[PDB]
């Protein structure tokens, strides 16, 4: 891919599991009777995360867009080669187990997931306060997830309750059905773009789809499409 | 509840039915009491 960038044409990159890569410079460690570092892995695994990942960029000469996948060992994010990938990004997306068996198939946690052009002067003042909306809340989800528990949903304020459901509905609503899901879910897949996808989103937070039931909102598109669904249910 | 099936039952016209009793024609204001527990952690009660 370097060829490609030094003359100028922009290139998508798309590695799949760093952490192989990681994993095979482990066992090849292990083999070469280096001594182990934390959890059997090789002394030199920043030195190879950075020798592999200080490739992947773009330059003045050409623009990679890159797009990596990483596996955490178990569902332990405190592993070795997760924290040595977390600061080679700049958008970092995680994907948990909870929300993967909810079944909410994207599976991204918006309080774990950052992206560093979120910032009102490149994706625009209206998405950067539309995100921050939907990651205070969620926020106050996960502050009382404990509470709504082992009590219930009664015992919060009227607007804490309000804030709780506006979660739940936002935690369905981000699920979205992908054309590549066909194999093994009917659901059509949906594109849905990033104007339409911070219209909604304001939307919801607003007040709008508040009537709305939150089974409403799981595997659609954007805001007309549940508008939609809850007419033709009436 | 049997004294007022007793008295309510001789007093039948609607003369003599005034006071409380009295079933008032075209309603305009009409008032409610709601009893809720002094303190929280009842479930859905007081939601109810």
């Amino acid at each position: 891919a370097e060829y490609f960038r030094d003359e100028g044409r922009d290139i998508l990159l798309f590695i799949d599991n760093i952490f192989r890569f990681v994993q095979a410079g482990s066992e090849v460690s292990s083999l070469l009777g280096r001594m182990p570092s934390q959890v059997g892995y090789q002394p030199t695994l920043g030195t190879e995360m950075g020798e592999l990942q200080e490739r992947i960029t773009s330059t003045k000469r050409g623009s990679i867009t890159s797009m990596q996948a990483v596996y955490v060992p178990a569902d332990d994010y405190t592993d070795p080669a997760p924290a040595t990938v977390f600061s080679h990004l700049d958008a970092t997306i995680s994907l948990e187990r909870s929300i993967a068996e909810r079944a909410i198939f994207p599976a991204v946690d918006p309080l774990a997931s950052t992206s560093r052009i979120l910032d009102p002067n490149i994706v625009g003042e209206e998405h950067y306060r539309v995100a921050q909306e939907v990651k205070r809340v969620l926020q106050r989800y996960k502050d009382l997830k404990d509470i709504i528990a082992i009590l219930g949903m009664e015992e919060l304020s009227d607007e804490d309750k309000l804030t709780v459901q506006r979660a739940r509905k936002i935690e369905l609503f981000f699920s979205q059905p992908f054309t590549v899901a066909q194999q093994f879910t009917g659901r059509p897949g949906k594109y849905v773009p990033v104007k339409k996808t911070v219209e909604s989103f304001a939307r919801l937070l607003n007040g709008e789809g508040d009537h709305i039931p939150e089974s409403f909102f799981y595997m659609q598109g954007d805001f007309d499409d549940v508008l939609a669904a809850y007419e033709a249910s009436q | 509840r049997e004294v007022m099936a007793n008295l309510t039952a001789r007093v039948v016209g609607a003369a003599r039915r005034g006071t409380l009793l009295e079933k008032r024609e075209t309603v305009k204001s009409v008032a409610l009491l709601v009893v809720t527990p002094d303190r929280g952690l009842c479930g859905s009660l007081v939601a109810n």
